[PDB]
């Protein structure tokens, strides 16, 4: 056995339903029923002799794909018809082009680190955001600071996003009175 | 362990390795033969605390000529493992001194045991 | 007389004019002195000589009492060969580190 | 008599062993010169017992 | 990428070719028995003189070696060159050297060796062209003057990344650094298939596998606190170790056994794991010295597992197996010595083993329980299956006989088993 | 050239078929040494916060009820399930401090259900087990009051009285120099007393069970310098064993685990069980660990715990005896589990982002592996290890 | 690109100038580069004078 | 010989003054205490030391 690739696609929508070795090439196209299309090459070995031992394990390459579950919510991102930004029960959030597919990209949840200093307060293993319920984006301010708001299940605060660098905002806005958020909305 | 006298009985051990501990937070507390050696040499040494169960108890055994040379008072608790916690450490402790201040804190208590130490010399 | 001494005297046994001269003009002391004939500090490169002197003063002044004033001491070596057997584990050790970043 | 009696004389059973740490083989390089493999998996033994 | 990019890389091909006079004094400065400043002036005639001398001593000392003299260390290779040939040929001289670097590998502390070699390297450059074989052949050797003087001429391939630092340096490489070279995976892959091809060879030797076995150990301790990067270790070493109790030589069946012993306490493994290691371990002791550590070996790896089946009965094959190679009297003299390691859980294997598959041996169970002091459930495990036996097999006085001690040693603890079972 | 169509193969085959080549850790029955599989749960005191710190935890033995106690002389029951952890009932308790409760269940009579609860008060308060609540209050020592100013360090236990196979709970307590006044729970009545050389700073209760339907109760009291005696509290309290903690130095609490103690009460008499461990604190730190299954006057300890650099404040055990927790209060996260019989600290939990604070309170569930950490601040954080 | 290629007279020496105007010199057989140009500019041809010491 | 052991007396408060203070650089925990009469001392932490 050279390699074992995990749980490169549910198991819940099928696991590999389609991999194949493109002819005469290191890259593997694999698909699967989550909505999801990738690539991967084996790299040539480290060993100047005994190659087929030293075998590289394959590399992720390249991908394309989208919601594994029926879109949430909806917006369109800016005046023309560029952009739209989709919110999925699968606890993921993506910014779909409609001028050309390979733009679309999914927004990152990675977090920026407290203005305070104090360790945030998570479990370890990382999690997706809950589904969004709301939605909010203004332009007037795309690139200086945080242009999004969205509202999560069963959550007492909302969350920022920003357009232009793709991901997550470092400001969480909470209701103040216990209770879930239910709109959001954005000043011009 | 014959060599090792005088040897404090149960109850005074107790309290010399009370101000053993009340020395080591107050940095009033010298651990180590060799390091318990010098302040012999300087006479800085109120009296010298001595390990019995060291082995070969003869790496211990300068203190006993030293502290007679000098007429410091000397004593042997039973436990090297004791008498390195309550100086503070993570390590056995064979030999530690307390250092003489006449500004201490713990300066009675000091002089209490010291009392005692002699009396069983 | 010399088992009645501290392990730091032994270490700069040999060395008093350098020691005294550096004590007195505020300067750095010897670390060798007159051990630094040793089989075993020769073994050790570097600072690594340093440390061993420390080292093997601190075991030679262990087995050194042994001889003084052990009263029924056999004339075997038994208390020097496992204090060798510790401060060449020491050696081993402090010479298998490397500091350049590998 | 009940089963968890049983689970917890299984328990009280086992007995300690030495595990292995990243500091327990290290010293095996330097008597390693001249030496046959008994021996040496006996020292291999030592250490781990 | 750049162009300084692409010509770096025409330039690592065309590494030995020899296009100008500087080119030349490069590559045939390089020497393990000179200086640079003399190799330089010596010609591929007086070079070859030495190295054939040299050849004819390893021939006294083994047969093998005077293969040699017909193809790399004939008159007529003082002519060859490797830049003009073509790939096919090229592809033959590589296995005829790598063959020779193996039977070189045990001898580099005779000094007939390092002449020997000279001629492969400067005539054929295994310096910079068959760098990793020459690396892993004497990589026993890091602490010899050999090595530094490798070191020195020696382009270090991408896997021996970590001996960089001690080329051309006056200090050996540490065996602190050893272990990092080995911690890589893909350096294991490497090692493991040139160890492979000496034991397919029988070119091993025990200063190999004794700097091969800590090296290996040092990597499973040092890996201890990641059990992921353990998990990954296991086909890699457990797969060598397969490879080792093959091999006919006692010394590579000893160092099979360290490798699993260690390993079995760093990671518990299923038992399947451990039954297929006896079947192994078992198949092809014959070595008196393999026999014993095979049976501390045995012993170690049942007091690993800690799961349902821990002192359950050894399946009829394994027990067929083991009795063989083990009598039972052996074995009670392995419980007699008074420093035998702990094996109850084997024995109580063991014990249940013998009951379920040989009536005849009953006796020996009575004698098996007195020498060694079981646990208390490995105990009731016993009696459990005893009182089967009654039910199912005749009454006998050693059956009753085991009974008995029983009733002498834990009278209450035998009751409880009758009272759960009947 | 190739084609498929005792072996020395097998070793290979098995490796070619298995992929996972650890053992599934769901059958046995032993926790792995080093590696703890450990899960936050939703804090016990979120519902109803405390205004003080923790200074007292207890599990119910049977029922899922969790009992808190603190200087602000409330007693709140909270019923963990690990999700919601609502509070069933408050208590508070006028001018009384809490420095320890605890539940205690008849060893006969399941039925009785009882809180004892104690502080720096010549009084001790027990409550019956909801329009009012049956609170009893114990302050008469018959005859032996000055031995005893205070209530505020007690343990409960169960004695089998020999000469009628009947059995019965008690309290013990703490006294001024020595001293252990033994009550009986119901009660109240002065039963025996039990004396030590020195200050007596904690004391342990083991149980030995004799045969079907009997066992006696042992309490194991030591001494800051580190002798431990051993009274059989069954032959009127009269010494059976003195040894020494070796290397023992202002020791400063002792523990036994394995079998039937306080924190794993039995339900009835064949679940009485002997513990086969022995913990030993001290104020530098340091935890001395005895396997009490293997007598002599001066023991050798298995392992010699170093982890801690402060007082131990907290020695306490899992029901089953293969974990032992060791915390201090002095400083925030010193809290160490301890896998036994290895005695190796593990090594991924706690983390530096485990919140803990100020240590000052910990419980073990008697089933289902829930781990309760009271703190200064007053929050009870619950963890569930998945072993259980 | 694209580049118009012109060796020395011995062979030793490469010559490659792109059109938009990235002038390599390198000794080709060990892989070794003389300069590298990036005038940014339109550039038709480049040779060798005498020697590889100069080139236009 | 009185002036020797004046000078004695001096050299040792000068260093016992010194000893404090490198106290003080190492590591630990300590407060500082201030006596009625003004005095200035430190008192550590009963902390073990690792």
């Amino acid at each position: 056995r050279i390699h074992v690739l995990k749980n490169i696609h549910r198991e819940s929508y099928g696991g590999v339903t389609q991999a194949t070795f493109l002819n005469g090439q290191p890259i593997i196209v694999t698909s699967g029923g989550d909505n999801s299309l990738k690539e991967y090459v084996f790299d040539p070995s480290l060993s100047q002799g005994s190659g087929d031992v030293v075998v590289q394990p394959p590399r992720y390459l390249r991908s394309r794909g989208g919601h594994s579950q029926p879109p949430s919510y909806i917006a369109f991102a800016d005046s023309q018809s560029h952009f739209m930004l989709s919110a999925s029960k699968d606890r993921s959030l993506w910014s779909f082009s409609l001028r050309k597919d390979a733009q679309s990209q999914e927004m990152s949840q990675r977090l920026h680190k407290k203005q305070d200093g104090g360790r945030v307060g998570g479990s370890t293993i990382k999690s997706k955001f809950p589904e969004i319920v709301a939605l909010a984006i203004e332009n007037a301010r795309i690139g200086e600071w945080e242009n999004i708001i969205t509202a999560h299940k069963d959550e007492k605060f909302a969350r920022t996003w920003d357009m232009r660098n793709k991901r997550v905002g470092r400001w969480t806005f909470d209701t103040t009175d216990d209770g879930f958020v239910k709109s959001v909305a954005m000043s011009q | 362990n014959p060599k090792a006298f005088p040897l404090a009985d149960a109850a005074l051990t107790q309290q010399i390795l009370d101000v053993v501990q009340q020395a080591a937070n107050l940095r009033q507390l010298k651990k180590g033969a060799n390091e318990a050696t010098k302040t012999l040499n300087r006479g800085i040494s109120e009296f010298i605390i001595m390990a019995a169960d060291c082995e070969p108890i003869e790496i211990l055994l300068h203190l006993p000529l030293l502290c007679e040379d000098k007429n410091v008072p000397y004593v042997f608790v039973p436990s090297r493992v004791a008498l390195g916690r309550a100086c503070g450490v993570s390590r056995p402790v064979i030999a530690a001194s307390i250092t003489t201040n006449d500004a201490s804190a713990i300066k009675t208590q000091i002089y209490a045991v010291k009392d005692k130490i002699e009396t069983l010399l | 007389s010399l088992a009645k001494s501290p392990a730091s005297t032994i270490q700069i046994l040999g060395a008093e004019k350098a020691l005294f001269r550096a004590l007195k003009t505020k300067h750095d002391t010897p670390k060798y002195g007159l051990l630094y004939h040793a089989s075993l500090v020769g073994q050790a490169t570097g600072k690594n000589k340093g440390k061993i002197a420390r080292v093997l003063a601190a075991k030679a002044a262990v087995s050194l009492r042994y001889d003084a004033l052990a009263e029924d001491r056999d004339d075997s070596g038994d208390i020097g060969l496992e204090s060798r057997a510790k401060v060449e584990n020491r050696l081993s050790q402090l010479e298998g580190r490397d500091l350049r970043t590998t | 008599e009940d089963e968890e009696d049983i689970a917890l004389e299984f328990i009280n059973g086992e007995k300690k062993d030495k595990l292995v740490n990243m500091n327990s083989f290290t010293s095996m390089f330097d008597n390693i010169q001249n030496v046959q493999m008994d021996t040496f998996f006996d020292r291999v033994m030592k250490v781990l017992t | 990428s750049s162009l300084s990019d692409q010509l770096a890389q025409v330039a690592s091909n065309n590494a030995t070719v020899a296009l100008d006079r500087k080119r030349r004094q490069k590559l045939h400065s390089a020497s393990l028995i000179y200086n640079s400043k003399t190799a330089a002036t010596q010609d591929y005639d007086f070079i070859f003189e030495n190295a054939s001398k040299a050849l004819e001593e390893l021939s006294q000392i083994e047969p093998k070696f005077a293969i040699f003299s017909r193809t790399l260390f004939s008159e007529s290779s003082i002519s060859l060159d490797r830049n003009v040939q073509t790939k096919e040929e090229i592809k033959d001289l590589d296995n005829a050297i790598n063959a020779y670097l193996l039977l070189a590998s045990s001898k580099w502390y005779l000094a007939p060796t390092l002449h020997a070699t000279e001629w492969l390297v400067r005539r054929f450059q295994i310096h910079v062209k068959n760098t990793e074989m020459l690396l892993l052949s004497t990589l026993n050797y890091y602490q010899t003057p050999v090595f530094k003087r490798i070191l020195s001429i020696i382009k270090l391939p991408p896997l021996f990344n970590c001996l960089s630092n001690f080329v051309r340096s006056e200090k050996p490489p540490t065996a602190l650094t050893m272990i990092k070279l080995f911690n890589d995976m893909d350096f294991l892959k490497l090692y493991t298939s040139y160890l492979d091809q000496c034991i397919k060879h029988n070119a091993t030797y025990t200063n190999q596998l004794l700097f091969t076995t800590c090296c290996f150990i040092n990597v499973v301790a040092f890996n201890s606190n990641n059990d992921e990067k353990l998990n990954q270790l296991v086909p890699i070493l457990l797969e060598i170790s397969a490879k080792l109790l093959a091999s006919k030589s006692k010394d590579c069946q000893i160092a099979a056994h360290t490798i699993l012993v260690v390993f079995a306490t760093a990671l518990p493994l299923k038992k399947t794991i451990i039954l297929a290691a006896m079947e192994t371990i078992l198949s092809n002791l014959d070595a008196k010295e393999a026999k014993h550590s095979a049976l501390l070996t045995i012993c170690k790896l049942f007091q690993t597992l800690k799961g349902q089946g821990n002192v359950d009965q050894l399946p009829s094959k394994i027990f067929k197996l083991f009795d063989s190679k083990f009598d039972t009297v052996s074995i009670l003299t392995f419980l007699d010595k008074e420093d035998k390691p702990v094996c109850d859980k084997f024995i109580t294997s063991y014990t249940r083993s013998i009951a379920r598959y040989d009536r005849s041996k009953l006796n020996i169970i009575l004698s098996l329980l007195k020498k060694i002091r079981l646990e208390r459930y490995e105990v009731r495990l016993i009696i459990t299956d005893l009182i089967y036996l009654s039910e199912i097999l005749e009454d006998k006085s050693q059956l009753v006989e085991l009974f008995e001690y029983f009733i002498s040693i834990n009278e209450d603890l035998v009751l409880k088993c009758l009272k759960s079972l009947g | 050239d190739e084609s498929d169509s005792g072996d020395i193969n097998a070793l290979t085959k098995i490796l070619s078929t298995t992929y996972n080549y650890k053992d599934t850790l769901s059958n046995s029955k032993l926790l792995p040494p080093k590696k703890l599989d450990i899960v936050r749960l939703k804090d016990a005191n979120a519902s109803h916060p405390s205004h003080s710190a923790i200074q007292s935890l207890s599990f119910h033995p049977s029922k899922p009820l969790l009992l808190t106690g603190g200087y602000d002389k409330t007693l709140r029951i909270y019923h963990i399930d690990g999700k919601t952890n609502h509070l069933v009932t408050s208590l508070h308790l006028v001018g009384s401090p809490i420095q320890t409760c605890t539940f205690y269940t008849s060893l006969s009579n399941q039925n009785q259900q009882n809180i004892f609860t104690a502080g720096r008060r010549r009084y001790m308060h027990s409550w019956d087990l909801s329009q009012t609540a049956k609170i009893e209050k114990f302050s008469r020592l018959y005859g032996h009051e000055s031995t005893q100013r205070s209530f505020e360090n007690f343990k409960v236990a169960h004695l089998q009285n020999s000469q009628t196979n009947s059995v019965h709970g008690i309290v013990l307590l703490q006294g001024n120099n020595g001293w252990i006044n033994i009550l009986h729970s119901t009660s109240g009545l002065w039963l025996m007393g039990c004396k030590i050389e020195g200050v007596i700073t904690d004391f342990c209760i083991d149980y030995q069970p004799i045969s079907r339907g009997k066992f006696r109760t042992i309490l194991i009291a030591v001494n800051a310098y580190g002798e431990v005696w051993e009274f059989d509290l069954n032959k009127n309290g009269h010494v059976i064993r003195r040894w020494k903690d070796q290397g023992g130095v202002g020791i400063t609490k002792i523990q036994v685990g394995g079998g039937t103690t306080t924190t794993c009460p039995a339900l009835q008499i064949s679940k009485i069980k002997q513990n086969r461990w022995l913990a030993v604190g001290s104020e530098s730190g340091f935890v001395n660990l005895y396997d009490r299954n293997n007598t002599s006057s001066t023991p050798t300890p298995v392992a010699a715990l170093d982890q801690l650099t402060t007082t131990i404040s907290n020695l306490q055990f899992s029901p089953d005896g293969q974990i032992l927790c060791m915390a201090s209060r002095a400083v925030k996260d010193a809290l160490r589990l301890v896998h036994l019989p290895s005695c190796s600290v593990f090594s991924n939990w706690p983390t530096s982002g485990t919140p803990l604070g100020k240590v000052t309170s910990v419980a073990f569930s008697p089933s289902g592996g829930l781990l309760a950490v009271g703190n200064e601040q007053g929050k009870v954080r619950l963890w569930k290890l998945n072993h259980y | 690109g694209p580049y118009h290629i012109k060796y020395a007279k011995n062979g030793t020496h490469l010559l490659i100038t792109g059109r938009k105007g990235h002038v390599a010199s390198m000794d080709w057989r060990k892989g070794q580069l003389r300069a590298e140009l990036f005038l940014n500019e339109t550039c038709h041809s480049a040779t060798y004078l005498q020697n590889e010491q100069y080139f236009a | 010989v009185k002036q020797h052991l004046q000078r004695e007396t001096q050299l040792k408060q000068v260093q016992q003054r010194m000893d404090a203070q490198r106290e003080l650089l190492k590591k630990g925990s300590k407060k500082k205490i201030v006596d009625s009469s003004g005095k200035i001392s430190f008192k550590w932490k009963k902390q073990r030391k690792r």
